[PDB]
């Protein structure tokens, strides 16, 4: 019940951190640099979704 | 910002430490060890994050940065987590020695691997990964059976902490593999952010679950 | 049990789709194009979490 | 590829449709229209996805693209889902008319908003959003009370499907707002992928949940 809000809020926070690296990379004008930041963000979020699901499974079950 | 994330980790650990210290102020003879252990788990982690936040222990290793205090933290606090679980399970010295040994191999391997260039780092990773599976076996096998022989309250708290521990600890090697020590697909900031989150749950989150159950 | 495997696997699939757009944009050389694919990927993955958690909440509680 | 995603949608809906048709082949008098309804829900969705996969109905609006068969699908299938929930809840004609009306306003609003440039599209969004809140109120209020006047098995299934419906449908307007019709931060591909996933769960997943409970309902009154 309260885990969801926590999980949801941390995800938008990590999302903001990810978007931050991407735009910083974009300010360079180097496409490959943005790609690097982007795959990091993508893999980071997949892992983050794993932590949250794991935290949900460990706490609510 | 790395130092900001490190600071956030420090603050989180500190709040956890204080909360656990306060909770066990009136603890009896049968509970004192558990609170003291929790204090040590989050307290040491607090020191490591502060040290990193002050920019100390950052080691350059072949086009990547290795955060030494992070691994030293792991080497010292994870066996305390295992110790806490072992107290619930009702282990004796011999059994404790087994799981602490396996745990130590995991943390040493990750640390050594992070500081070694080339394919050797994966050999070191493998040593850690295998020892981790050994540890998981004990937690979900013998230690679970040992915990079952105690009261249902203790058994339920053990299982709850076991599950949190096994599930979330298993995520660390993937971050290691995909992060800077491995294929370096995760930037240092993303690696650090993920680890801060995991550290806080596996120590502070761990503690508050235990506090709730003792109530 | 079954849901977490379903949810997990679908997360990697959407990840692959997100990564595909990112690399397709990077092949244009345009850093802004990559940033554009990246924010879509980040927001998409966040929405995906909501769906997964929603599904878990719906079928396991 | 968009067309690939549409094909995946079409195949998923088709599998659901056949399974629902097969499962209901022996259905008694009291269960038959529930199976028929499920077949209709995923069958129409199957048509919409095949049509889109064939590259038909892709309407150019300014510089974004609006997939007309998607909204047509929605307008026609969502009231059938509401109808299914209504049968479980045991609604009368009056109560059905209320919830179907609200549902239709939601789907008309979203379609119209997708076709309109500028500030107006948010006004149309607002209409659907408020209508959706009204629909949720009926689902969780009066209709839940109505379902409580039936067997525990029926109420149980109703609650399960209601929770699935309320939780997941609430995700759709965020995809609209962030996607092409809204601020356009999600690419068409990502928009389509998320909706395929949602569409499959809210219709096919919805159906298999109902299917899984059928035997329990049958044993509840003597069989
Ligand atoms: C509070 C900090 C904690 C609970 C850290 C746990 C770290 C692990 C479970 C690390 C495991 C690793 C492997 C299993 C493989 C080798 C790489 C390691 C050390 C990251
Ligand atoms: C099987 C397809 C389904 C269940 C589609 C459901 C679509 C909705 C619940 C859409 C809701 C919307 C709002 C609430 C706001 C205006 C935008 C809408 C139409 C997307
Ligand atoms: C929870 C760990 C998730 C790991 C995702 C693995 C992605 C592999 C890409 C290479
Ligand atoms: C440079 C070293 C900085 C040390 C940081 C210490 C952080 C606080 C950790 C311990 C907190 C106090 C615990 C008191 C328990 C009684
Ligand atoms: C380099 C060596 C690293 C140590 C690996 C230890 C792994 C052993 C697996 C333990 C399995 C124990 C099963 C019960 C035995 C009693
Ligand atoms: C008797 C219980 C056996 C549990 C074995 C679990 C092995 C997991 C190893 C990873
Ligand atoms: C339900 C519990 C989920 C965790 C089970 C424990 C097994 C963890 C396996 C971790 C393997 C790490 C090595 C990965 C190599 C790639
Ligand atoms: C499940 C719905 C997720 C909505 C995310 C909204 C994020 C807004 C950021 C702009
Ligand atoms: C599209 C296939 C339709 C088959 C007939 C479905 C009949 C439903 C009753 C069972
Ligand atoms: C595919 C042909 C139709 C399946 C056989 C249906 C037999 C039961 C009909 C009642
Ligand atoms: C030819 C375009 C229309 C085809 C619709 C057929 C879809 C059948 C799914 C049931
Ligand atoms: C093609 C655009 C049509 C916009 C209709 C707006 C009027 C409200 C209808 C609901
Ligand atoms: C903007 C044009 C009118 C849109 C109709 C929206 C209907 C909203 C009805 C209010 C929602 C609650 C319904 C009554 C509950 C009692
Ligand atoms: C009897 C319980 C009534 C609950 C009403 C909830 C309304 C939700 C509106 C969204
Ligand atoms: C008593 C239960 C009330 C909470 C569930 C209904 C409200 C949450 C779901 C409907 C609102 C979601 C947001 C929709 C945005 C348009
Ligand atoms: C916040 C951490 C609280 C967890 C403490 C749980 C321990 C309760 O367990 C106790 O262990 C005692 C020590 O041997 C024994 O006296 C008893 O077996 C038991 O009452
Ligand atoms: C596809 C899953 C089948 C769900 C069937 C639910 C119907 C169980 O209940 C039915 O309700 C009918 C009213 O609609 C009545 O005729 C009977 O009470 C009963 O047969």
């Amino acid at each position: 019940g309260a885990v969801f809000i926590f999980v949801g809020a941390l995800t938008v926070l990590f999302g903001a951190i990810a978007y931050g690296e991407v735009t910083a990379a974009a300010a360079t004008g180097d496409a490959a640099a943005v790609q690097e930041a982007a795959v990091s963000a993508i893999l980071g979020l997949i892992i983050l979704l794993g932590i949250n699901l794991g935290l949900v499974a460990a706490t609510l079950f | 910002g790395l130092t900001t994330l490190f600071w956030l980790g420090a603050i989180g650990m500190l709040v956890g430490t204080l909360a656990f210290a306060w909770a066990g102020r009136d603890a009896g003879s049968g509970e004192r060890r558990y609170y003291v252990t929790l204090v040590g788990i989050s307290g040491i982690a607090a020191v490591a994050y502060v040290v990193m936040a002050l920019g100390v222990g950052w080691v350059p290793v072949a086009e990547r940065t290795v955060f030494a205090p992070r691994y030293i933290d792991w080497i010292l606090t994870t066996p305390l987590i295992v110790y806490f679980l072992g107290l619930l399970a009702g282990l004796d010295s011999r059994e404790f020695g087994i799981v602490i040994t396996l745990n130590t191999v995991v943390m040493l391997a990750g640390f050594a691997g992070a500081m070694v260039p080339g394919i050797e780092r994966y050999a070191l990773f493998g040593m850690g990964a295998v020892a981790f599976l050994g540890l998981v076996y004990y937690l979900v096998g013998p230690m679970t059976e040992s915990a079952s022989q105690r009261s249902s309250g203790i058994k339920s708290l053990y299982v709850r902490l076991r599950n949190l521990t096994v599930i979330l600890w298993a995520i660390y090697p993937f971050i290691w593999l995909l992060g800077p020590p491995g294929v370096a697909l995760l930037t240092p900031t993303v690696d650090v952010a993920l680890i801060v989150y995991l550290d806080l749950v596996t120590k502070v989150g761990f503690g508050f679950i235990a506090l709730d159950a003792a109530a």
